[PDB]
């Protein structure tokens, strides 16, 4: 077939990032991979007259024993990004995240089929690096239409269309939403014949050689997670000094919040242990207070144009608490993940969070990470799972963790 | 001669063209000397002769060789270079001694002529042209383009490394047993075979070499293990640095500081226990380059220390992929910390020391695992694989540090080992206030344009204290205010600040820092038996806060 013309934001050029250290183990994995890949002539060894370079990793299936390759493209996605979101964009139904089911499947396999434009495929060389340094390092680019890239799901775009029509036609109630890689595909219907409708779409995608996974998200299930206020048959002075350290904080957000009453009550200089009477317009306030508390923040919207940003902090116990915002302490959506190790923790939540974000909105937000930047990078990648690679800053987290957002 | 070999496809940067730069008049001798040296190269396809065609000229220079025998032919390409293109890096990384395989015998060879021996790419030798001038610029003067690798080109290095591998991958593909880096225009070949059956697959290496145009060493191998290399001293047995030397004099300038301290650094990877803490720290400050530093106590030992651990030559072994890897660190000093990596007990690969700060106001478990992050990374370039830990600190130490803490901790598996020091906590704060316990309500507050505070508190039992200060931040008046709420006050304590500043600060328990006040504060920590530490809104009115707020805020404020 004919190669789609991409080009890069013009005063922008190629990618030009470090490879990672890799382990020996997954370097095998990788120069396996990319042994049959290139059999199979979707890739081609390059020489140094290419100066660019896009790093990779490689990761497990879900689950099963076998190697994944994952090519971080997210700089070359930012290099593009006129290309494929508003070129040639992909719509994003407000229908998805209220179906009773989503499934997703790894559609990805789809892309090697295409070509990519001859000149544009210099843009995604990768290097496959060497223990030690002990030798040159394996270097290849694309020439069918890569995974990680943002470009891939714009081209193809097209002939997934095609596919999908009948089952679609015969199918009006059941949304089909693809984003980089995936397909999510929601209905409203019982497990059961979702499930059923689900196998359906296999067999039509497995007409045009595109096999499938499994793996189901249950979104009109999704709830606000509210800042709660503690409720102990006692009180000692610090239970309610605390009260209104948090109290005063939702109050930055959450307009109405009034502490004026449980405030200046019970105070002057005495100790903390002391315990203290109530109050009417305490049970009042409080209730109030909380009430308003459970519910969204009154003026915040969602805004297309502005980034998304998720905060999350460790609780402890395998507690993690995370907000999804755009501006600063104006929460869109806030949220609990729980159930070894703190950074096999972490990025479980980050996988989470970035999959609802895009049911959500469409895009993934980007990550406040309450980690060290070396520590992240060297473990990350051994328990990540999805096909795409979330926007990360690594912030150092406040004595804010007291209050749940 | 001039390999056969496919030629690397190079161009010129998007909005350039080729370089034309005037050539500046050279004397006769000098012009003599281009002459026959270029003739010569000529006669060997290194370059050849164009006409006033070509608009690009790049200038050419001569200059002597060793004892002025012979000259040597200059070509600033400076133009042609920033003109050029950008190529993939020749090494991002050079191999670590500690990560090579042993190899029973190894021999070194070396590419004569490389750049000389690969074909510039056809499309672009245009671009290589210079000229011989004439006696005094008068007649026209040689001109050549270049038709083979220039030696002072952007794009040698890289071209040249990537057909040397595309060479290679023929003969190593035959003989997957015999390994071969390649670093420049030098190849170290290794193998497990023996002397005989090993130079007998050198020759065939140098054969397959010749039928691609490249020339190579005869007897002249230089192979014979040591290996002076990037500072290294390889055997085919073991590895350790160049031999290093310690000065020892009278006086010492900066710049003998520095080298030393610089020689220490490159020691420490394989000597254990080098330390330059002292000695760095006769380096602080703007001094001249040549300006003399008298040595310190502690420093005067500390190179003594050094000056005893190289006395005795000590040598890395290297890696067996199929044993695991143990590395173990030590608590040398504060903030120091050193380790060693081996297969076999005591028999080291590598060693290291780690002694980065990482911000202030930091202790000695966040650093353990600072220590513990860098190794993991340095084991993974080298090795391919992360170790197993032996490290100084209890399960228990840990396993509590660790849950409790803000920022999201990892560590490979790892054991405890008793070496003292034994890293530890040195003081808890409180979950729940002490019953009992007097409870100061610190404060702070400071003039802005005069910078005048008033660091005060006052408790549940009526004491109420209020020292003035001059020159302290507003943060300071409330560091300041909880230094003295843990002075005149008993051996359990609740404060309540207003300064999420100190709130942070103290609830990480640091036990070390940069502040002169957060140390002070530290010793008073380490001092009480129970240290109950709550926060409340700053003069937003609370009762406590706004009483003291009071005192400490009327007037100087
Ligand atoms: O794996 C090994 N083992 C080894 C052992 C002793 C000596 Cl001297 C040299 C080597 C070798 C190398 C190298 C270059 C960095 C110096 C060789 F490639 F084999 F030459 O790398």
């Amino acid at each position: 077939i004919e190669t789609v013309p991409v080009k890069l934001k013009p005063g922008m050029d190629g990618p030009k990032v470090k490879q990672w250290p890799l382990t020996e183990e997954k370097i095998k994995a990788l120069v396996e991979i990319c042994t049959e890949m290139e059999k199979e002539g979707k890739i081609s060894k390059i020489g140094p007259e290419n100066p660019y370079n896009t790093p990779v990793f490689a990761i497990k299936k879900k689950d099963s024993t076998k190697w994944r390759k994952l090519v971080d493209f997210r700089e070359l996605n930012k290099r593009t990004q006129d290309f494929w979101e508003v070129q040639l964009g992909i719509p994003h139904p407000a229908g998805l995240k209220k179906k009773k089911s989503v499934t997703v499947l790894d559609v990805g396999d789809a892309y090697f089929s295409v070509p990519l434009d001859e000149d544009f495929r210099k843009y995604t060389a990768f290097t496959i690096p060497s223990i030690n340094n002990e030798t040159p390092g394996i270097r290849y680019q694309y020439n069918v239409l890569p995974q990680g890239w943002k470009g891939s799901p714009a081209i193809f775009q097209s002939s997934m269309t095609k596919i999908l029509e009948p089952f679609k036609k015969q199918n009006p109630d059941i949304v089909i939403y693809q984003y980089m890689d995936d397909l999510y595909v929601g209905s409203d219907l019982e497990i059961g014949q979702h499930r059923t409708k689900i196998e359906e779409l296999r067999q039509h995608l497995l007409r045009w050689g595109l096999t499938t996974p499994g793996y189901e998200l249950h979104p009109d299930k999704w709830t606000v997670q509210p800042i709660v206020l503690p409720e102990k048959d006692s009180w000692t002075v610090n239970d309610i000094q605390k009260l209104v350290g948090k109290l005063n904080w939702a109050s930055q957000i959450y307009p109405g919040i009034k502490v004026r009453q449980l405030c200046k009550l019970l105070r002057g200089t005495k100790a903390l242990t002391e315990v203290i009477p109530l109050t009417e317009e305490a049970e009042l306030e409080l209730a109030e207070n909380r009430e308003i508390l459970k519910e969204p923040v009154h003026g915040v919207y969602y805004d297309p144009s502005k980034d998304l940003i998720a905060e999350i902090q460790k609780q402890g116990q395998g507690q993690w608490t995370y907000q999804i915002y755009q501006e600063p302490f104006k929460n869109l959506k806030t949220g609990k993940y729980a159930r070894t190790n703190d950074v096999k923790q972490l990025t479980e939540a980050v996988q989470k969070i970035t999959t609802e974000s895009i049911v959500i909105w469409g895009k993934t937000p980007k990550f406040k990470l309450p980690i060290q930047k070396e520590t992240w990078e060297t473990w990350w990648t051994e328990y990540w799972q999805a096909t795409w690679i979330p926007e990360w800053e690594f912030v150092n987290t406040p004595p804010l963790v007291k209050l749940w957002y | 001669p001039i390999s056969p070999i496919e030629t690397v496809p190079v161009k010129l940067k998007p909005g350039m063209d080729g370089p034309k730069v005037k050539q500046w008049p050279l004397t006769e001798e000098k012009i003599k000397a281009l002459v026959e040296i270029c003739t010569e190269m000529e006669k060997e396809g290194k370059i050849s002769k164009i006409g006033p065609e070509n608009p690009y000229n790049t200038p050419v220079f001569a200059i002597k060789k060793k004892d002025s025998t012979k000259w040597r032919k200059l070509v600033d390409f400076r133009e042609l270079n920033k003109r050029t293109q950008d190529f993939w890096e020749v090494q991002l990384g050079i191999p670590h001694p500690a990560g090579l395989k042993k190899k029973k015998s190894v021999t070194v060879l070396d590419v004569g002529d490389a750049y000389f021996s690969v074909p510039l790419d056809e499309d672009f030798r245009k671009y290589t042209a210079f000229t011989i001038p004439s006696i005094n610029n008068e007649t026209p003067g040689i001109r050549y383009q270049y038709n083979v690798l220039p030696q002072g080109w952007k794009g040698s290095p890289a071209i040249f490394q990537s057909s040397m591998t595309k060479i290679l991958e023929p003969f190593k593909k035959q003989n997957p047993d015999i390994v071969i880096y390649q670093y420049m225009d030098d190849l170290y070949v290794g193998s497990d075979l023996e002397i005989g059956q090993h130079r007998t697959k050198i020759e065939e290496l140098r054969q397959h070499l010749l039928r691609w145009g490249l020339t190579t060493p005869d007897k002249k191998h230089q192979k014979e293990p040591p290996f002076l290399w990037m500072g290294y001293e390889l055997h085919p047995d073991k590895w350790t640095v160049q031999p290093i030397v310690l000065p020892e004099k009278d006086s010492w300038t900066v710049n003998d500081i520095q080298k030393l301290v610089g020689k220490l650094n490159w020691a420490s990877q394989i000597y254990p226990g080098i330390k330059v803490r002292q000695l760095c720290k006769l380096l602080r400050g703007t001094k001249a380059l040549t300006e003399v530093i008298p040595l310190t106590e502690e420093a005067e030992l500390e190179l003594a220390e050094n000056r005893e651990i190289l006395k005795e030559p000590v040598h890395g072994v290297y890696y067996d992929p199929s044993k695991d890897l143990i590395a173990e660190i030590q608590k040398q000093g504060q903030g120091q910390w050193t380790y060693q990596i081996y297969q076999e007990p005591f028999k080291n690969l590598k060693t290291g020391k780690y002694a980065r700060m990482r911000g202030a106001h930091t202790n000695d478990v966040k650093q353990l695992t600072e220590a513990v992050q860098k190794i993991t990374t340095e084991s993974i370039v080298i090795w391919g694989k992360t170790p197993k830990f032996k490290l100084p600190i209890q399960k228990e130490t840990w396993e509590t540090w660790w849950t409790e803490y803000w920022q999201a901790t990892w560590i490979p598996e790892w054991e405890f080992v008793n070496t003292p020091p034994l890293v530890k906590l040195w003081y808890q704060l409180e979950k729940e206030p002490i019953v009992g316990a007097e409870t100061f309500y610190v404060d702070g507050a400071a003039n802005r344009e005069t910078k005048l505070g008033k660091a005060g508190y006052v408790t549940n039992k009526g004491r109420q204290k209020v020292v003035p200060l001059t020159n302290t931040t507003n943060q300071k008046t409330q560091l300041q205010a909880i230094y003295l709420a843990l002075q005149d006050s008993g051996l359990e304590v609740n404060i309540v600040t207003d300064s999420q500043y100190a709130l942070g600060i103290i609830q990480a328990q640091p036990d070390k820092s940069e502040s002169e006040l957060v140390n002070q504060i530290i010793e008073q920590l380490i001092k009480k038996e129970k240290v109950y530490l709550a926060w409340v809104p700053a003069h937003k009115g609370i009762g406590g806060n706004e009483q003291v707020d009071k005192l400490v805020s009327a007037g100087i404020r």
